[PDB]
């Protein structure tokens, strides 16, 4: 580990200090279908004509990034993804820009979101969940080893590849930080007590989000939910959590320390950090090197009818991409 | 049941991120 991260940290720092830009153009890909939309961009299934490959292209409306005050965040995402390298992180193949947009072309993961299978299946058996948690746990050791905080863990951001392993998407809040940070960001159900309380926080929030993940994965529902965000925040800071009857004793214990309101008593952010997690009972059967190597038998393999297939993604209204004749936000996105 | 209250709750779809 300490040996692994060492090398890893050095390759990231090189790209970090020398990010690559303009490695492709829009005309080299074939726009085929929208797979996800949102606030200021959308992801499209695209086809690279020269290699005949399929990729997930993330298109950011520059003016929209600006009105939502997400400039620095967007720069964070691209700069960080062009430099990280781990098996549970989707790869940033190309990144470029034109008059109106920012583009991040990455590997296409046809398996679909963990969210869909989860909601469709209802809830995962503990083993199947631990197999996913483990992957998040390792990936978080990687990111954190590099001073990165992820900040948006949740089923929606987890894709399942062919081998059945996790692929983390969306680094819109990923940030390289040594020290406290104060940006309020994330998704309601997963917010840490610290964040909601606007009290300056650290990596400990990713570990809390992990606790929420494991629980939803294993309960079928979130540990804190209500129809309105404020309602949800009241449960989050309450320091109270209930667990289904099927939850194993160990799982309740591992979770009691993960969802620890007091971040000076929360697993992950202790003197042993990660290990307090990796050496936990619920994980006692986990073979980490095995998991990091993908040699572990996957709980379930997604059904893919082939490359370019999108039957594991919901449909979405289409819209023609438009690039104005004039540059829209030159200076703001200069380094992208 | 908690599972039922969740299914009947308006929060079972893809949840949007917040910040501002
Ligand atoms: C299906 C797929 N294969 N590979 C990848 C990589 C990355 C994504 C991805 C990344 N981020 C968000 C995603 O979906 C939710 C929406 N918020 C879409 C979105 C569009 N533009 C932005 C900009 C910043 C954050 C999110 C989004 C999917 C999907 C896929």
């Amino acid at each position: 580990v300490k040996e692994f991260l060492a090398k890893a940290k050095e390759d990231f720092l090189k790209k970090w200090e020398n990010p690559a830009q303009n490695t492709a153009h829009l005309d080299q890909f074939e726009r085929i279908k929208t797979l996800g939309t949102g606030s200021f961009g959308r992801v499209m299934l695209v086809k690279h004509m020269e290699t005949g490959n399929h990729y997930a292209m993330k298109i950011l409306d520059k003016q929209k990034v600006v009105k939502l005050k997400q400039i620095e965040h967007t720069l964070n995402e691209k700069r960080i993804l062009q430099a990280v390298n781990f098996p549970f992180l989707v790869k940033l193949e190309f990144s470029f820009k034109d008059n109106s947009n920012l583009y991040m072309v990455m590997e296409y993961v046809p398996g679909g979101e963990m969210f869909s299978h989860l909601r469709r299946i209802g809830r995962f058996s503990e083993p199947h969940a631990r197999f996913y948690a483990a992957q998040i746990v390792l990936t978080f050791e990687y990111l954190h080893s590099l001073d990165l905080i992820y900040r948006d863990l949740k089923p929606e951001n987890l894709l399942i590849d062919q081998q059945g392993y996790i692929q983390v998407t969306d680094f819109g809040f990923a940030k390289r930080v040594k020290g406290r940070t104060w940006t309020l960001c994330g998704t309601p159900e997963y917010l840490a007590p610290e964040i909601i309380l606007s009290k300056g926080y650290n990596k400990a929030v990713d570990w809390w989000a992990l606790g929420v993940l494991i629980y939803e994965m294993a309960a079928g529902y979130p540990p804190f939910f209500a129809d309105q965000p404020i309602q949800i925040y009241e449960k989050i800071v309450s320091g109270k959590v209930r667990f289904p009857s099927h939850f194993s004793s160990d799982l309740k214990d591992l979770l009691r320390n993960l969802l620890q309101v007091d971040l000076t008593k929360r697993f992950g952010n202790l003197k042993d950090g990660v290990n307090d997690i990796k050496n936990h009972k619920w994980f006692a059967t986990t073979d980490w090197i095995a998991i990091y190597q993908r040699k572990v038998e996957a709980p379930f393999i997604p059904k893919f009818k082939g490359p370019g297939d999108t039957s594991n993604f919901d449909d979405y209204e289409e819209e023609e991409i438009r690039v104005s004749i004039n540059e829209k936000c030159g200076k703001e996105f200069s380094e992208f | 049941t908690t599972y039922a209250d969740f299914i009947a709750s308006g929060r079972t779809g893809r949840r949007n991120a917040i910040h501002d």
